[PDB]
């Protein structure tokens, strides 16, 4: 079920990768067995970084950013809503 | 086409 994280940056970032699609919308994909559009995710998670200790894992599955949803969402659309905020980062996640 | 950022 989806959950919501808040991440403050350090100097190094907030230590994860996110990776996906750099295309607009496309086929549907079930994650957990509910229908989405695609969803860019996290493909890294540094281990002590802030968003391992706010409890970010590996794959999951981004559903919005700032409080802006990214379902089907390009990949620059993602990473500057990311890197929107000065310090704080708020994620709906889910995962798999 | 996948692309990966460190952030």
């Amino acid at each position: 079920s989806p959950r919501v994280v808040r991440i403050v940056k350090s100097e190094s970032g907030y230590g994860f990768n996110v990776r996906g699609q750099v295309s607009e919308g496309g086929q549907l994909r079930s994650i957990n067995g509910e229908l989405y559009a695609p969803l860019q995710h996290v493909s890294a998670v540094l281990p002590g970084g802030a968003a391992d200790r706010a409890g970010v894992r590996k794959g999951d599955r981004i559903l919005e950013v700032n409080g802006v949803n990214v379902e089907g969402a390009t990949h620059k659309q993602v990473v500057d809503l990311i890197r929107a905020g000065e310090k704080e980062l708020i994620l709906t996640v889910l995962s798999v | 086409e996948e692309w990966e950022t460190v952030m």
